[PDB]
């Protein structure tokens, strides 16, 4: 009639899962129930079967013999639960069936449902915990650290990779079972064999050095099929170093449909910009602030107005005050 | 080094249960293998599969099934990753990678966007701002500004070049702002007096443009 299995989730290797199956529309006591498993599609295999009305004959398959337990709730429910030996290969679609003749043979188990999606993900024994992220002034020295766990640290190859949005992941430096690798000058790496830690040291920090730093471990068979196992990484933002307060240069551009207010070479980064047409604010205006390699900030305030209109860009970046106006 | 990975296009947008194909052109290949790593927001980057060239064999990593991710041969130097029956949980940045001895080289990546919503995919509309004489006077330098507005999806790649130098200039890019079906990005480039009055060119790559970039000539 209507069998609806409801269990399964996204768990990790070495977890527990309990699968339920609501059976509606027939006398639950008389008939026996069972659970099936299919890797991705068809080829359903009988993995568990329970007898009639909280029966006495519950038989498991050698696949889950010692980590399974099937039970039934006579209020329209059947439960199968897998123990903490739950690996990744016993993951897929599980179905719920009900048993349902001399010269006419039928299929022993029937009335399957849509199944339930159980996805067990593998659990990595390689643990990498990056620390040392934050905001740094330019010219300072960055020093990152990784706590490693779950592998032979002494004979392992561990690297530092720089992940920045829109850019290709870039290898900075690393270590192996030998002496310093690319460990001369700005980008440097070291290790502490006692606490199983690897370090990164970048000197004379620049704006280009911002990004997400991951320490990575090379695992595999030693050939080009090896993979890199990454940690969550730690984020590093670089700010301009403190310097003398510099007032900005303001300019005004047009493109017959928009207005760009150009604010160049100011410090600190705190300012207020506003674009006015006739004493009022213009339709749209969004600010974009960015620090230059010269050590100061620049900003652009774009808006849209007509070409035969008056507009005024007002810039307040200290005690000082600046107004740029184009008449009609 | 010398190894170079090229991934076109920069972004792929699909609805659920559809399929997606990602390309990886390898120039000067040292390793016989192409690795496909995935970057998802919040979790560490991990490898999906390793494709063997000359064997045309895709070996997925534990946790990924061959009926979900599988690499093939594209052109005579392209590795083609196909991700089928897309769910929202497939969204991420897919990078191809190759070993070069002890160092591993990655591509800039391809963002896969899988949404349960209908989308429009509109191309960027650029407006430019040329340097003013006042700036060249009181700063001895000119600033070019380009505003890409009202594009979807929110993935664009822009760069500036100088006519004859095959290396993009150092410009400033703002974040990709916007929402829904309209995103925008601003970028500006400041050049000196001795670099002014030299024909510039501006490029931007978007999903709604294909694999070739759109070019703009500036003077
Ligand atoms: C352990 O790490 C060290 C340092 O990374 C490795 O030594 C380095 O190996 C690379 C190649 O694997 C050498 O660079 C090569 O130079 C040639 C000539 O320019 C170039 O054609 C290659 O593409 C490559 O760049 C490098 O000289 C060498 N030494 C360094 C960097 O100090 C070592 O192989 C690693 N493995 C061990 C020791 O088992
Ligand atoms: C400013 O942001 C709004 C957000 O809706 C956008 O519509 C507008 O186009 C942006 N301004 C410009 C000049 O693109
Ligand atoms: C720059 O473009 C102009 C187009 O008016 C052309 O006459 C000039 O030759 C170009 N410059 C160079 C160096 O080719």
């Amino acid at each position: 009639v209507k069998l609806l299995e409801s269990g399964g989730k996204v768990t990790h290797e070495g977890q527990s899962v309990t699968l339920t199956c609501k059976a509606s529309g027939f006398n639950f006591k008389d008939y026996d129930m069972s659970w099936h498993w299919s890797p991705s599609g068809s080829n359903r295999q009988l993995v568990a079967s329970i007898s009639s009305k909280t029966g006495s004959k519950t038989e498991y398959k050698p696949r889950i013999q010692g980590r399974a337990y099937i039970t039934r709730n006579n209020e329209a429910n059947t439960v199968s639960l897998t123990l903490i030996q739950l690996r990744k290969e016993d993951s897929g679609i599980y179905y719920c069936a009900k048993l349902e003749s001399r010269y006419i043979i039928r299929e022993q188990w029937g009335n399957f449902g849509p199944g339930t999606k159980l996805t067990v993900l593998p659990l990595e024994k390689t643990l990498l915990t990056e620390s040392g992220g934050g905001t740094y002034q330019a010219g300072k020295t960055l020093s990152l650290k990784c706590q490693t766990s779950g592998f032979q640290f002494k004979t392992s190859q561990l690297d530092w990779y720089l992940w920045t949005p829109g850019h290709a992941p870039l290898w900075l430096t690393g270590l192996n079972s030998s002496s310093t690798d690319a460990t001369e000058g700005r980008i440097t790496s070291s290790r502490e064999d006692n606490k199983n830690q690897i370090f990164l040291q970048i000197e004379d920090l620049g704006l280009r050095d911002s990004g997400q730093y991951h320490c990575a471990r090379r695992v595999g068979n030693g050939d080009d099929t090896d993979k890199l196992v990454f940690g969550l990484g730690t984020r590093v933002i670089v700010e301009p170093r403190p310097q003398a307060p510099l007032s900005p240069s303001v300019f005004l551009v047009r493109d017959q449909n928009a207005v760009a207010c150009l604010i160049r070479n100011f410090y600190p980064k705190e300012l207020h910009v506003s674009l006015t047409s006739s004493g009022t604010l213009i339709s749209a205006q969004n600010l974009t602030l960015a620090p230059m390699a010269t050590g100061t900030y620049s900003a652009i305030h774009i808006g849209r107005v007509g070409e035969n209109d008056a507009i005024t860009c007002s810039v307040k970046h200290l005690e000082k005050e600046i107004h740029m106006s184009h008449q009609a | 080094t010398g190894v170079a990975l090229e991934q076109r296009p920069i972004s792929i947008t699909r609805n659920a249960k559809q399929s997606a194909s990602l390309n990886c052109k390898i120039l000067n290949p040292v390793s016989d293998y192409v690795h496909w790593y995935r970057s998802q927001e919040g979790r560490a980057p991990e490898r999906l599969l390793v494709y063997s060239r000359s064997k045309s064999e895709s070996v997925p990593d534990p946790g990924f099934s061959a009926d979900k991710v599988r690499a093939y041969k594209g052109a005579d130097d392209t590795c083609r990753l196909i991700v089928s029956d897309l769910q929202v949980s497939d969204s991420g940045v897919y990078h191809c990678a190759s070993w070069d001895g002890r160092v591993k080289v990655f591509g800039e990546g391809t963002r896969l966007i899988v949404t349960e919503s209908a989308f429009k995919k509109k191309p960027p509309k650029p407006i430019f701002f040329l340097p003013t004489s006042e700036e060249i006077k009181q700063k001895q330098s000119g600033t070019y500004i380009c505003l890409l507005e009202d594009f979807f999806p929110n993935v664009v790649k822009t760069y500036w070049k100088e006519d004859g130098n095959s290396q993009p200039l150092d410009a400033q890019f703002g974040p990709i702002t916007g929402g829904g079906n309209s995103y925008s990005q601003v970028s500006w480039l400041t050049v000196k007096e001795d670099v002014l009055r030299k024909n510039l060119t501006y490029f931007y790559q978007h999903e709604d443009l294909g694999m070739e970039p759109k070019a703009f000539s500036i003077s």
